[PDB]
């Protein structure tokens, strides 16, 4: 019974020392979390219909009046980008709990 | 006024229970300002555009390169001579920047 | 509708500068004489 | 370079810390882009010296208290901050936070969670009272 | 058992060093505070777990 | 399991540390 147990713990190491993919359930979590932050940084590059995705390109060009109509577009699209991320994370946190 | 006042103000309560309380993120602000434009000793030949004796017919509208020159757009925008002066992805007042 | 305080600002300009009396504008009347706030509430009235 | 400044390159006004770029920019390459599709580097139009832009130092700030009922004394944790970046935080360079009674130091403790100020580090271990992160907690005690 | 704790400065994500954006973002009210209250609730729970 | 991020930070996206370190988790285990 002891030699069986010692041989069964031996195989446990062998398997973990061999295959690349045994912790696929944990890497997934790391992959999901990263992918959601990399998607959230990609949203910043979107115009949402503004003349540029960059506030410095709007402020340097359009005067405050013409600027606010562009800045509002970027605020509206980004706000949703954040809400999306936080809704995905609140749903995903209940899977982890 | 103080960290604790920023927690009272963020919790919306004049009393704070025991525990850690995240507040506004801190951030070092600029010590000075910097401007870096390619040094150009010559200006742009706008007089050879706007005061040229002969304009092109619209069916064969002309196109002139403006290049390697400084453009003072405050002189163009300050002149009351232009009935129309509309900028579509930029603003005339901030062209100088 | 009622109003908390009311003011009338009165002056003479030229027909071509009447566009500068709108809020958020630029040009020598808007910059050196009479500026409206970018959040202006009120009515601009003008006549020949 | 290495200063929080409002730089302006070819009409692009931006706030960041300019720094000589180690990146091997090719002659044609003018600006340098970061994975976030953001400007991590730029070429100086006058003296050709590629510059890495990095944002001026920031982090979360968190306030540790035995609760207003127990006392008003508090300790401050600067999230993800090394202690040397709190001497950098000076009123000369006004920061969003106008208060700065903590930059007086002497109790600036470094946690893996970040720079903690106004709390006295001790060698004794206790049950966790207020959780600071990375194995550290804080409590109000004699 | 847990996942990465994150915090997201709603001002710095939405307004990239723009006071005009800030003064415009203030017209939406509590959104930004509600987003940080949500991510803090997720982050505290990773230690409970 | 192996645990971009700098660019996310440049945009206000930060990761917070767990309360129990991987040494404290190993002491409980
Ligand atoms: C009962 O099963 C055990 C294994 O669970 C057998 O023990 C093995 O015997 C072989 C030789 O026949 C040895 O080489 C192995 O090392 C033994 N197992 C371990 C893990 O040490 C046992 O022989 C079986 N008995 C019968 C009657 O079949
Ligand atoms: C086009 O010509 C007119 C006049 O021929 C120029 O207008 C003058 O501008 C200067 C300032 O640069 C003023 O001091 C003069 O009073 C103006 N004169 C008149 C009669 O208007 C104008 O500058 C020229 N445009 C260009 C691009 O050279
Ligand atoms: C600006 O002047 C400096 C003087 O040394 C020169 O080296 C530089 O090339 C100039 N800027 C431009 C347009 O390259
Ligand atoms: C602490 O709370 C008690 C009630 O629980 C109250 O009577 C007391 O005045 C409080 N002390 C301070 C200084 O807040
Ligand atoms: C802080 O920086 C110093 C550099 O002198 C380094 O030695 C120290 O380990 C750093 N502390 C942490 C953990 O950030
Ligand atoms: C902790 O112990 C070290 C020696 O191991 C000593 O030098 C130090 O002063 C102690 N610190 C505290 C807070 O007691």
């Amino acid at each position: 019974i002891a030699n069986q147990f010692n041989s069964a713990i031996g195989k446990i190491q062998d398997s973990l020392s061999s295959t690349a993919s045994a912790l696929g359930k944990l890497q997934d979590v790391v992959n999901q979390n990263a992918q959601a932050l990399n998607t959230l940084v990609k949203q910043l590059s979107s115009n949402f219909g503004a003349i540029s995705s960059v506030l410095n390109d709007i402020l340097s060009r359009l005067d405050k009046v013409e600027a606010e109509v562009q800045i509002d577009r970027l605020i509206t699209g980004r706000l949703q980008s954040l809400q999306t991320y936080v809704t995905q994370q609140l749903i995903r946190a209940a899977e982890i709990r | 006024l103080d960290p604790l006042s920023e927690t009272k103000c963020t919790l919306k309560s004049f009393t704070v229970e025991k525990g850690i309380y995240q507040t506004s993120n801190f951030r070092v602000q600029p010590t000075e300002s910097i401007v870096r434009f390619p040094n150009i000793t010559n200006l742009c030949p706008f007089g050879e555009v706007f005061n040229a004796t002969r304009f092109a017919s619209v069916y064969a509208w002309n196109r002139k390169r403006i290049s390697n020159c400084v453009a003072d757009y405050s002189v163009l925008y300050n002149s009351a001579s232009f009935s129309t002066f509309k900028c579509y992805g930029v603003s005339p007042t901030k062209l100088n920047d | 509708l009622c109003f908390t305080n009311v003011y009338a600002d009165s002056f003479v300009i030229r027909g071509d500068e009447v566009r500068q009396i709108a809020p958020g504008q630029t040009g020598k009347i808007a910059d050196y004489n009479y500026k409206l706030p970018d959040d202006f509430t009120g009515c601009v009235i003008a006549w020949n | 370079k290495n200063k929080c400044v409002n730089f302006n390159f070819n009409g692009l006004t931006g706030t960041g810390v300019l720094t000589e770029s180690n990146k091997k920019f090719l002659p044609f390459q003018q600006f340098g882009r970061d994975i976030a599709d953001t400007t991590d580097a730029v070429r100086d139009p006058q003296t050709l010296e590629i510059l890495d832009i990095t944002p001026c130092s920031f982090g979360g700030v968190s306030v540790i208290t035995p609760g207003t009922n127990t006392s008003n004394q508090v300790a401050v944790l600067y999230q993800g901050v090394n202690c040397t970046e709190v001497p950098v935080a000076i009123h000369a360079d006004q920061l969003t936070p106008t208060w700065r009674v903590y930059s007086t130091g002497s109790n600036v403790f470094q946690t893996r969670a970040g720079c903690l100020i106004g709390a006295e580090h001790v060698n004794n271990s206790y049950e966790c009272d207020i959780p600071i992160g990375a194995g550290i907690c804080a409590s109000y005690q004699t | 058992v847990s996942m990465t704790k994150t915090s997201v400065d709603c001002t710095m994500y939405i307004c990239g060093d723009s006071t005009e954006c800030s003064n415009l973002l203030l017209q939406y009210g509590s959104f930004c505070t509600q987003l940080n209250r949500a991510l803090t609730g997720i982050a505290v729970e990773q230690d409970k777990n | 399991v192996t645990l971009l991020i700098c660019a996310q930070k440049f945009n206000g996206l930060t990761v917070l540390p767990p309360l129990l370190t991987d040494e404290m988790i190993a002491q409980y285990t």
